[PDB]
């Protein structure tokens, strides 16, 4: 029984990170990169 | 003018005059507007 037990605690730790890790999609870090390209990407108007 | 954001300058050009060699100046007068996107015209 109380293998089943650690096993469940196991499992459980599993289901709550990848929980934590769904819950936060996108890093503020990772935003920012991603932001950043897009402000690259604008300004074809003033080098015009 | 009209809504939105527009700026005048006037800039001078060193031109030289025909015999007689002269330095004189030319000017024109130079416009700019403000686009959509906040890049200037």
């Amino acid at each position: 029984k109380t293998v089943l037990e650690k096993s469940k605690a196991g499992a459980q730790s599993r289901f709550d990170s990848y929980g934590k890790l769904y819950d936060e999609n996108i890093n503020a870090g990772e935003n920012q990169a991603m932001t950043l390209r897009a402000s690259a990407a604008g300004l074809t108007t003033a080098v015009q | 003018y009209k809504s939105r954001l527009y700026l005048l300058w006037l800039e001078q050009k060193e031109i030289t005059k025909q015999y007689q060699t002269e330095t004189d100046y030319r000017y024109e007068l130079k416009l700019a507007h403000i686009r959509y996107d906040g890049t200037w015209n």
